């Protein structure tokens, strides 16, 4: 048993267990109800109803609701989305000890305290029906999965089993026109205390508390006031069907079937909660779990987990399975047993389920496993890890014990597991606890072998026989050696990819997956774990890593296929679906798409035109299509989207023409581009193009640097003055010493009030006049000569090529 | 009502009542739950019913103080017009005789920018144009200022309307009171207006006139508001080497560290500065100005000196001001600081003289010994004072008061080779008293060197070499000293020859010498006494012995560079030391595109199935520390719809009550039970909610032995140096390498980076990765790198040790 929740909350008189959904509501003595998510962890509701006691507690979930009945003597109704209460209405004159929901119309059935159940109908003004019969206290009522019938177990010592369409119970005699009910002396002694008996069952143990059934079955299992246990047959009211469970020490509170175990679970008003043999009817073990006394039991009506109910506050409790090992083959889903039964296969969202007869597990598991075929399966039963056991194979496709016991399909024979292993009819079994063969001579093999033998490893599960004992171990075929073992770190799963020859096995990052012994062929890429996946054989794998169906890849294509709205598991890939299972095992399958895969087999194969019409918003995203595709340093992928004036500008540095850069760069709204660009466009070689850039990016200075080095004095000195006005002295100042005369820098100095600097220059170019104004409006004396010269000659040829490298020339490829 | 936003419905009937408080009071309580921001429109009609014509103020005054704060969303009782139910009547309320009604409506009127009010505001300058108090004549500048800003920056308001339209601040300046709200963008005239005003001020109105024009020519003229400016003004004409004396500055900086102390410690360091700005060398910084408060004259009574003295302290005052004041002795006088250290530690370290500076704890006295000795290793002036008062400090005569003093004064001996004659003779004396370690292995040590100077020897070893007390590390420093220098020059009983029997007995051998020696088995497993037993060439004689190596310094040493040196003032180290310096099916397919640097999630969301999912809504999730920038906003996933919708996804956030997984993506539909789903679109890890925060070597440090970081695991992948991968995935799990941890040379080298995050889990994260890239013939194992790691409690050290291995995603769709 584990603990899945356990919140005190003090003395709950009334639990029960929401069919829909995984949740339990309680009712307290403290007057307060809660409606818990028990496997969220999350408080859904709390609403104090009545001062006092609240003993009864339902869900109401024909349209999401959940109503609750307390000493207030009201059954009242509750939104637990709203937080509000929808209705309210009069259910007796005493304590609501159990409430029930009719899902025929909104009609609410109260079981009280005064010694009637009644059901009332709030769509309409009519009280439609009480149901009378007891002569103390119904402290319980119970419905089955069908709405028909009910049962009440009440302290009057019996179980009334109701009609809650019928008046109070319904029956007519069709070999008399004469009332069910004597009030005389018959077969039977009874009063007349009913208007016509369907069924008055035995409830003698002093009067039972409670009553409740089993999910697949019409027994039903009563907990009364004494010590005792009674089980009984509501269906026809037998006396050579009840048998009494003796464990407990004082007042059971009630009894009520485990689904999923063949167990019945009681808890008492003593101290202790005791566990009940289901096929003997006498206490296999009490435990005790001190929190003393329990007045409410509950079992799930979804087949989830158990609950029961104690003075300090509420357990849900678990007794479940979880990771199981499973390999899908063509539509049908193979896994070990889990809650709910058998399920699987279909749905692709929702976390319904529904049934398809693919059942791998018919019998207690001690072994499944595939072919490597994928014809046969094989489920070794009889528990045990002496010797010898039953294995029973099945057929795949539709699996039962037997396909006929008169054909070798579906024949069944000892060993203490057996399990199949390659050359894919193969099987291998332990029978002695040691590592026997198994042949049959011809087909899939299902007839037990004594010869060869081992004396490493002991026999469990598998699909190519698995046994542990430090290490898990793969044996071979027809020799006694282990043919090799794997050690690694595991999620708590063992990943096939659907024949069952090969293995994939969990590393720290991903899943690998490798071939028969341990041999890794690839490496999934992703970051974390993956839960799940598996592989369509190789190729094409598609894993679970969180809530979504992804492939790891197809074709060198990468893409997430599709979300869930659930967690989940690959179950394997076998054809174009991949199927899926999760803990609780329901299912989703998902169908491989020519959406993100046709998309980029075609750009792989350097097609665009495909590419367009392939575009959807299935698969569309923003980097995978829009600006994935400015990703080539020789543009081709990057020719096709250039939509974004980022994605452009990149474009066009990559193939070096920066003609597109400078749009892009312009579209980008922004000075830094068109620098960048601008040198870029140096280097294809052509000055023009720079000079534009590098004119808007305001880089005049840059510019006059560069104009004499490409050749030009008409644009050079365009650069001077807007040039002057920033006074860049390392900008205006250049060109004139570029072009033969300097002229352009005595102004420009004059202007910056350098008086100095501007007759040095002007004055060695023999401009001597220039050189004296400057001197004459300032400070004079010129006559110093300093560590350069101040008079001698400047005089430069200006550029000697008559086609300047603003005219670069140029092919361009 | 502090804050209860559900309350609307009962203010509506308190609203109105026929009760004029009851009205009042439910206005009130509707601003007060507005101003929390809580619900409001309900009531609109109610609000405004009583109120709206008339003069009775304080109804009139609560509604006029909604219009201010909400009027715009507010719509029932007010819709849309240009005369709304905020002003309509409220031309009544401005043009009322009283002034405080319509002073109010002006106030509120005129704030507003509201486009709905711009021509009810604009006449509203009315009922403040006749100006009843100073109040009225302000209330007038601000409203014609918030005229103009509201859309009126032409000539709907400018001139007058009557006396004011954008002219009160003109007015203002002349006026008995004065207010400028002209700050920015109004009358040129009032600008002037203002600075005649500067003369014929009014004291608050003076800090407007002065915000929007400052800069005096005077002194001053009066009042704090000019006088604010003016320290601004007078730092202008003086900038250089700070404001030095602080001018009006001083008022406020008292408060800006009224807790208490290091207001004290910081007004000592200004006065240390002002004294004089000398040298500037190492610990001699005093800035400001030369000559301002001098230093030493002979004449200048009762002298500077007197207030220099309190800067050295023992803490003389208290510890705050005492590290400012050790600091501050240093940086008026010294050579660096060396002199004046010196001084300062022979009145720290220990003597006879005093007992107010002796204490029998070892290393406090120990280390103070060491500092003093320090400022002779750094300068040799200090030499010759520091050798007679290390005599005086062990004159004490307690085992270990001689000890401390022994212990520094042999390593100043190894640096001052043959200087420190003198002391041998004072350093035997106490030596006789012995109950610990230290006297004997420095007193060894001194008397062992300096042999050619005395000839004492065998009686003052002798006492002690028969006498107990600690013995273990005495054997190291007798092993290397005891022989040295002059190979026959003492005798009392026992020659230096019968010293080089008695310190190889020490060492390690046997011999009747000294009357034997106290202990023969060494110290620390490695020291031995072999290396010295070999040595001793030539007997105790300044060659290539043991004198050698006592008359010679390891290494350098020089300076306080911490080299025999210690590196100031000992209780001045230990608060530096301390100063770490720390600076409904669903369906979705996903990819994050970055264009243009906007980071978004893509996703793409698919209804594969032909049911109705209308009601459909897209939401990305707020879960922690991962939040939405706005989420994917389409009505998307109808009946066979593909969309593709952007969640633009930011990392930093703060904790969100819901769940903390992977992202949640929300995708709403049809459906009443699962109305909302969360499904998934691709990887984000929990690693994302750690934040990145850096160490220095300090911190580092002080973390490392705060708490434990012994975990460590070897990760692959760490082939590479810090810089590559182990950088880039660190800073994934929000870590960062920053100093190193490591001791590289020709042996040694593996790369050692300190790793420091303050993670959002109540922990911070640490971690050093040592890679292990051989730097010898036997790596540990080769290429990889191990990561010891650590969080405050290890709960994040573990994603350090794995997230620094790989990581990548990426997809094509």
């Amino acid at each position: 048993m584990l603990t899945k929740f356990e919140t005190k909350s003090a003395r709950v008189k009334g639990l029960s267990f929401h069919p829909k959904r995984p949740w339990i509501l309680t009712s307290l003595h403290n007057g307060v109800i809660q409606l818990w998510d028990y496997r969220m962890c999350t408080l859904i509701d709390k609403f104090d109803e009545h001062d006092g006691p609240v003993r009864g507690i339902d869900f109401h979930k024909q349209q999401p609701l959940f109503v609750s009945g307390g000493d207030d003597y009201k059954i009242k109704v509750w939104n637990y989305k709203l937080r509000r209460c929808l209705f309210t209405l009069l259910g007796h004159l005493d304590y609501i000890r159990t409430t029930f929901f009719h899902h025929e119309y909104p009609w609410i059935l109260s079981a009280s305290d005064d010694q009637t159940i009644r059901v009332w109908n709030w769509q309409s003004r009519t009280c439609v029906c009480v149901l009378t019969g007891h002569n103390h206290y119904v402290m319980c009522a119970q419905f089955h999965p069908s709405e028909d019938l009910v049962v009440s177990a009440s302290l009057d010592q019996t179980v009334r089993v109701w009609d809650i369409s019928g008046l109070r119970k319904k029956n007519l005699s069709p070999g008399a026109v004469e009332s069910d009910v004597r009030g005389i002396t018959g077969v039977d002694l009874f009063g007349t205390t009913d208007a016509v008996v369907k069924h008055v069952l035995e409830g003698h143990d002093r009067g039972v508390n409670w009553a409740a059934f089993h999910p697949t079955m019409p027994l039903i299992v009563s907990g009364a006031d004494d010590r005792q246990v009674k089980i009984w047959r509501m269906n026809e009211s037998k006396a050579w069907e009840v048998d009494t469970c003796r464990g407990h020490y004082n007042n059971v509170s009630c009894a009520v079937f485990h689904p999923r175990q063949e167990l019945i679970l009681s808890n008492s008003e003593d101290k202790s909660i005791r566990v009940w043999d289901m096929s003997k009817r006498t206490g296999v073990q009490t435990f005790r779990r001190d929190h003393d006394r329990f007045w409410v039991l509950a079992a799930h009506p979804n087949l989830n987990l158990f609950a029961a109910g104690h003075d300090g506050g509420m357990i849900v409790f678990k007794l479940e399975r979880e990771r199981p090992a499973y390999a899908v083959h063509g539509n049908m889903l193979h896994y070990v047993k889990d809650r709910f039964l058998r399920q699987l296969d279909f749905n692709s969202s929702k976390d319904v389920a529904v049934m398809q007869l693919r059942s791998g597990s018919k019998f207690p598991v001690f072994n499944m496993s595939y072919n490597p075929a994928e014809n046969a399966v094989l489920l070794c039963t009889r528990a045990s890890n002496l010797e010898n056991s039953t294995y029973d194979l099945y057929t795949i496709p539709k699996d039962a014990d037997s396909q006929n016991p008169d054909a070798p399909e579906g024949k069944r024979s000892s060993g203490l597991t057996a399990v199949w292993v390659a050359r894919n009819r193969f099987a291998v079994l332990d029978r002695m606890h040691s590592l026997l063969i198994k042949n049959l001579k011809n087909e899939i093999t299902k007839k037990i072998q004594v010869p060869n033998c081992d004396e490493i490893f002991y026999a469990g599960t598998g699909n190519l026989l698995l046994r542990d004992a430090d290490s898990i171990t793969l044996f071979d075929v027809q020799q006694k050696r282990t043919l090799a073992s794997v050690k690694i770190s595991k999620v708590k799963y063992v990943i096939w990819s659907a024949d069952m020859s090969h293995v994939a096995l969990l590393a720290k990052h991903a899943i690998v997956i490798c071939n028969r012994k341990l041999d890794a062929l690839c490496n999934i890429h992703e970051n974390i774990r993956v839960k799940s996946g598996a592989w369509d054989e190789s190729g094409v794998f598609i894993y679970t890593t969180s809530n979504h169906i992804k492939y790891a890849v197809t074709t060198g294509d990468h893409g997430i296929i599709r979300t869930l709205d659930l967690p989940i598991y690959v179950t394997r890939v076998k054809g174009n679906n991949v199927y899926c299972l999760d803990r609780e095992c329901r299912p989703r399958v998902l169908t491989i798409d020519p959406t993100e895969f046709k998309f980029k087999l075609a750009l792989i194969n350097r097609k665009y035109d495909e590419v367009l019409h392939m575009v959807r918003n299935a698969k569309l995203v923003g980097q995978s299509i829009i600006a994935y595709l400015q990703k080539k340093g020789y543009p081709e992928v990057a020719l096709h989207f250039v939509k974004d004036e980022k994605t452009r500008f990149s474009l066009a540095l990559e193939c070096g023409n920066i003609e597109i850069a400078l749009e892009a760069a312009k579209a980008l709204d922004d000075k830094n581009c068109w620098e960048k660009l601008g040198e870029v466009a140096l280097l294809q070689g052509n000055h023009q193009i720079v000079e534009m850039c590098y004119q808007r990016t305001k880089n005049f200075d840059k510019l006059s640097f560069l104009y004499l080095i490409t050749g030009n004095l008409e644009k050079l000195r365009k650069m001077m003055k807007i040039a002057e006005i920033r006074k860049d002295m390392s900008g205006h100042y250049q060109n004139a010493l570029y072009l033969g005369d300097v002229s352009e820098r005595v102004r420009i100095l004059k202007n910056c009030g350098q008086k100095s600097l501007a007759y040095l220059s002007a004055a060695t170019h023999g401009l001597d006049e220039e050189a004296e104004s400057l001197k004459e409006t300032f400070d004079p004396e010129k006559e110093t000569i300093p560590d350069i010269d101040p008079n001698a000659k400047l005089l430069q040829p200006p550029a000697p090529i008559m086609p300047l490298d603003t005219n670069w020339p140029l092919l361009t490829v | 009502m502090d804050s209860e936003p559900p309350s609307e419905i009962s203010l509506k009937n308190d609203l109105e009542k026929g009760d004029v408080k009851s009205k009042t009071e439910a206005l009130k309580k509707v601003i007060i739950m507005i101003l929390n921001g809580e619900k409001l429109p309900g009531l609109l009609m109610t609000i405004i019913r009583f109120v709206l014509p008339l003069q009775d103020h304080t109804i009139k005054k609560l509604l006029l103080v909604f219009w201010e704060i909400v009027p715009k969303t507010t719509p029932d009782g007010r819709l849309l017009h240009e005369m709304i139910l905020v002003c309509d009547a409220y031309r009544k309320d401005l043009q009322h005789p009283n002034e405080f009604i319509r002073g109010s409506t002006l106030r509120f009127l005129c704030k507003l920018k509201e486009a709905e009010l711009l021509e009810p505001l604009m006449p509203a300058i009315r009922a403040c144009l006749e100006h009843r108090h100073s109040y009225v004549r302000r209330n007038a500048v601000l409203a014609i200022y918030t005229i103009y800003r509201n859309f009126e920056h032409l000539i709907p308001d400018a001139p007058e309307l009557i006396h004011d339209f954008l002219v009160n601040e003109k007015d203002a300046s002349c006026k008995r009171n004065a207010f400028m709200m002209l700050i920015h963008a109004d009358q040129d005239r009032a600008l002037d207006y203002l600075s005649t005003c500067i003369d014929q001020v009014q004291t608050f109105g003076d800090i407007l006139q002065l915000v929007i024009v400052e800069l005096i020519y005077k002194v001053c003229h009066a009042n704090p508001s000019e006088r604010a400016r003016f320290i601004r003004c007078i730092y202008n004409l003086l900038q250089s080497s700070s404001p030095a004396v602080k001018y009006e500055a001083a008022g406020t900086l008292v408060t800006l560290s009224s807790a208490p102390t290091a207001i004290k410690a910081a007004a000592q360091c200004y006065i240390d500065l002002i004294i004089k700005e000398s040298d500037n060398n190492v610990k001699l910084i005093v800035l400001d100005r030369l000559v301002e408060l001098k230093e030493h004259p002979a004449h200048e009574r009762v002298l500077q000196d007197l207030v220099m003295d309190i800067l050295r302290v023992l803490s003389t005052p208290d510890l705050e001001v005492r590290k400012k004041t050790l600091q501050l002795a240093l940086d008026l006088v010294s050579s660096r600081n060396v002199e004046e250290l010196v001084i300062v530690l022979k009145k720290e370290v220990i003597k006879t003289n005093n007992v107010s500076e002796h204490e029998d704890t070892d290393k406090y006295r120990q280390l103070l010994v060491r500092t003093l000795h320090s400022c002779s290793v750094r300068f040799p002036d200090m030499a010759a004072n520091v050798i007679p008062v290390l005599m005086e400090f062990l004159s004490d005569s307690n085992e270990a008061a001689a000890a401390d003093v022994l212990e520094f004064v042999r390593e100043a001996i190894q640096r001052f080779d043959n200087l420190r004659m003198l002391i041998v003779e004072k350093m035997l004396e106490v030596f006789h008293a012995i109950k610990s370690v230290k006297i004997y292995r420095g007193a060894l040590w001194i008397l062992g060197e300096y042999c050619s100077t005395k000839e004492d020897i065998q009686s003052v070893m002798t006492e002690v070499r028969r006498s107990l007390g600690e013995i273990p590390i005495v054997e190291s420093e007798i092993k290397k000293e005891a022989g040295e220098l002059k190979p026959e020059e003492e005798i009392t009983v026992g020659p230096v020859q019968k010293l080089v029997t008695e310190m190889g007995t020490y060492a390690t051998q046997s011999a009747l010498s000294s009357s034997r020696p106290t202990k023969k088995e060494e110290d620390r497993p490695p020291l031995r006494g072999f290396l010295l037993d070999g040595d001793f060439f030539v007997a105790a004689s300044l060659a290539t012995t043991l004198t050698k190596i006592a008359l010679r310094y390891v290494a350098l040493v020089q300076e306080k560079k911490k080299q025999n040196s210690f590196v100031a003032e000992a209780m001045l180290l230990m608060a530096t030391i301390l100063h770490l310096g720390k600076s409904d099916p669903v369906y979705a397919e996903a990819y994050v595109h970055v264009n243009q640097y906007d980071i978004v999630l893509d996703v793409l969301v698919v209804n594969q199935t032909s049911d109705t999912l209308q009601n459909c809504t897209l939401e990305l999730a707020t879960l922690g520390d991962l939040k939405l920038v706005e989420k994917p906003s389409p009505l998307t996933l109808a009946p066979h719809d593909f969309a593709n919708i952007k969640a633009n996804v930011k990392v930093a956030s703060t904790e969100n009550g819901i769940i903390f997984g992977n992202i949640v993506y929300d995708v709403s539909g049809a459906a009443s039970d699962r109305n909302c789903v969360v499904l998934s679109d691709i990887h984000i890890d929990i690693m994302d909610y750690i934040q990145p925060a850096t160490c220095t070597d300090a911190e580092f440090r002080q973390m490392w032995a705060e708490f434990e970081w012994e975990n460590k695991v070897t990760v692959n992948t760490n082939m590479t140096d810090l810089n590559d991968y182990l950088q880039h995935i660190l800073k994934s799990t929000n870590m960062k390498c920053l100093t190193p941890e490591k001791a590289l040379s020709g042996y040694c080298g593996f790369m050692a980076a300190n790793l420091y995050a303050r993670s959002i889990f109540g922990e911070d994260a640490l971690a050093n990765v040592s890679i292990e890239k051989p730097v010898h013939q036997g790596p540990d194992a080769a290429v990889t790198g191990h990561i010891r790691i650590r969080a405050k409690s290890q709960g994040m050290a573990l994603s350090l040790g794995d997230k620094i291995n790989l990581s990548q995603k990426k997809t094509s769709l």
